[PDB]
């Protein structure tokens, strides 16, 4: 005994939250987040990407 | 628009005019220091493993902060972009779109290209095949809303 | 020059630390004794204190966080009596004369030579001569806006690539195209703000970047 | 509830991903919930036919 | 001795139209080619009605909450996922 679906997609506007917390709902990082795990191989610069960089895993 | 939650107004132009002397018999420009920053280098990382140091260089660091974020959209943000340029070209624009999500031009189209081509390989039957299948949405332009929060505090209301 | 200056251990030296050489390759894997020998440029134990600090120790009673990049220099190499040479007299500091600038000089050459993956001197100079006609003010920053548009280097940003060495590796076998087709004087040209790199070797790069991080995937899906 | 370890009723563990492929587990998976609800139409068509 | 053949390169453009000219057409409106006076090609725009996304991250890694505002994300995008593969067997279901 509910409404039933419209059959239309709603997705939020996360461009109007806070600068203090990511899209998941955490803390945001004032500095990049790298780890002993990752930086020792060839993880090490993925997480140190630059800002004139665009880079695609899905495509390559 | 606070400075405490708008990285983008903290770091925003500032009009200098600094002066020295006296208004009413003569006064000249304060020209005894460079207020307008210059190239810095910061240490990031130390690996005790291997004994690895990591410097980084930035052109404004003096000026600018937490410049990390914008090369790191997460992916909702970037398939919300794809979906507004193909509902509305009209009214979302590039300058309306970079506009809204605190960057560039170039990083806009940039991302609109590497989503394109992503979309055909799906299309195409190349990716998100077997048991990750449902995963690949086909959306109708009509059939999109785009909520707000206007409502103080949790809470997404249609308009 | 089958030496040991051209191997990864001994590539970089530096005659004004502890240990001369430097660690300047993130995926090498070194023994104990290995490790302990560069730790040596790391710890420092203070008298009047009484304790060992790390380089990064030091920045922080300095503070230093964001520091103009001609000023790092006197920071890595020198020595304060307030901060942290306490309590040694200073008829024992050490202070360099004008006659080490060579040593630095060429060092610094050498450094440049190694990230763009052992090149000879000649494509360094020409490469500084290049940045000398392009437009723009600050002559440091076009250095580096050089080094960025090189192609090796770009690749090995991308994270398909262990090093710049193996980056440049793949550029002779063709495993990644430029706008569509092979690269022509990929060794010689700069890349553009808009130009678009892609992987042809898909099975292999793929192979390369599974078993790096297998040991670190977790074992639930 | 007896069965506070076994939250889910399972009767098999989840195939490793580091021996058996994550592709093959994720495949596993689906089976597994078609198979409940399978099991559930056969159950009630012998009690309503035997 | 190898035994790869010879790589001879082409544009992705230029594959694509050969392939699909739908995708191709699409392509051209989304990436802004009718905005610029020299580049605007002579055949007359079309409109874009349908596209396809990835959701993986956004269902699976990127909002763990238990708070209404993460579990009505999920809730529509699994509802308008059904709707498209019914919509996809009505087709087919008449004899
Ligand atoms: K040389």
């Amino acid at each position: 005994k509910s409404k039933p679906f419209d059959g239309k997609l709603r997705l939020p506007d996360v461009s109007q939250l806070s600068d203090t917390i990511t899209v998941s709902g955490d803390a945001a990082p004032a500095t990049l987040n790298l780890d002993q795990k990752y930086m020792d191989k060839i993880s090490c610069w993925t997480q140190t990407i630059p800002s004139h960089l665009e880079m695609s895993y899905q495509n390559l | 628009n606070n400075p405490e939650d708008n990285i983008a107004i903290r770091n925003a132009p500032q009009k200098v005019f600094q002066l020295i002397g006296d208004p009413r018999s003569g006064v000249a420009d304060d020209v005894t220091h460079n207020p307008f920053g210059e190239i810095t280098v910061e240490m990031v990382w130390h690996q005790l493993k291997n004994e690895v140091y990591w410097y980084r260089y930035e052109f404004a660091g003096q000026t600018t902060e937490q410049s990390h974020r914008d090369s790191r959209l997460s992916d909702y943000t970037k398939n919300l972009i794809y979906l507004l340029r193909a509902k509305n070209p009209r009214k979302w624009t590039i300058e309306a779109l970079a506009e809204k999500f605190h960057i560039r031009k170039q990083r806009v189209l940039a991302i609109l290209a590497l989503k394109e081509m992503e979309a055909h390989k799906i299309e195409s039957g190349k990716q998100l095949q077997g048991p990750l299948s449902p995963y690949g949405l086909k959306v109708r332009v009509e059939d999109l809303k785009l909520l707000s929060l206007d409502p103080t505090g949790c809470g997404w209301v249609e308009p | 020059v089958y030496r040991n200056s051209h191997t990864k251990r001994f590539s970089c030296r530096n005659s004004r630390l502890k240990y001369p050489f430097e660690q300047i390759w993130p995926t090498l894997q070194l023994s104990e004794d290995d490790a302990a020998m560069f730790r040596r440029n790391s710890r420092q134990f203070v008298v009047d204190l009484s304790q060992n600090i790390t380089l990064k120790n030091k920045f922080a009673l300095n503070k230093a966080t964001k520091i103009p990049h001609q000023d790092a220099r006197a920071l890595i190499y020198e020595s304060n009596l307030h901060l942290d040479a306490v309590g040694e007299h200073p008829r024992y500091l050490k202070i360099r004369r004008v006659t080490s600038q060579y040593g630095s000089k060429l060092m610094n050459v050498r450094k440049l030579r190694l990230l763009l993956g052992f090149k000879r001197r000649n494509f360094v100079q020409k490469l500084y001569e290049h940045t000398l006609l392009q437009q723009g003010s600050n002559k440091s920053w076009k250095v580096l806006c050089a080094l960025e548009a090189k192609m090796n280097l770009a690749v090995t940003r991308m994270g398909v690539a262990e090093d710049v060495l193996e980056a440049t590796h793949d550029l002779r076998q063709n495993n990644v195209t430029l706008n569509g087709s092979p690269a022509q004087m990929k060794h010689a040209r700069y890349l553009e703000p808009a130009d678009v790199l892609a992987v042809s070797a898909v099975s292999l790069i793929k192979q390369r970047i599974c078993k790096g991080l297998f040991e670190v995937a977790p074992n639930t899906l | 509830h007896r069965f506070r370890n076994n939250k889910f009723l399972r009767l098999e563990p989840d195939l490793d991903p580091k021996v058996y492929g994550q592709t093959e587990t994720l495949q596993k998976q689906v089976d597994d919930n078609f198979s409940l609800l399978l099991a559930k139409h056969r159950l009630d068509m012998k009690a309503a036919a035997a | 001795t190898t035994r790869r053949r010879k790589l001879l390169g082409s544009r992705y453009g230029a594959r694509l139209a050969k392939k699909n000219r739908q995708q191709f057409e699409r392509a051209r409106v989304i990436l802004d080619c009718y905005s610029d006076e020299e580049l605007r090609p002579d055949s007359p725009p079309v409109a874009v009605k349908e596209v396809t996304i990835n959701t993986l991250q956004t269902m699976r890694f990127l909002f763990p909450q238990t708070s209404k505002e993460h579990l009505d994300i999920k809730q529509n995008i699994a509802s308008y996922k059904i709707f498209s593969l019914n919509r996809e067997l009505l087709s087919l279901l008449p004899k």
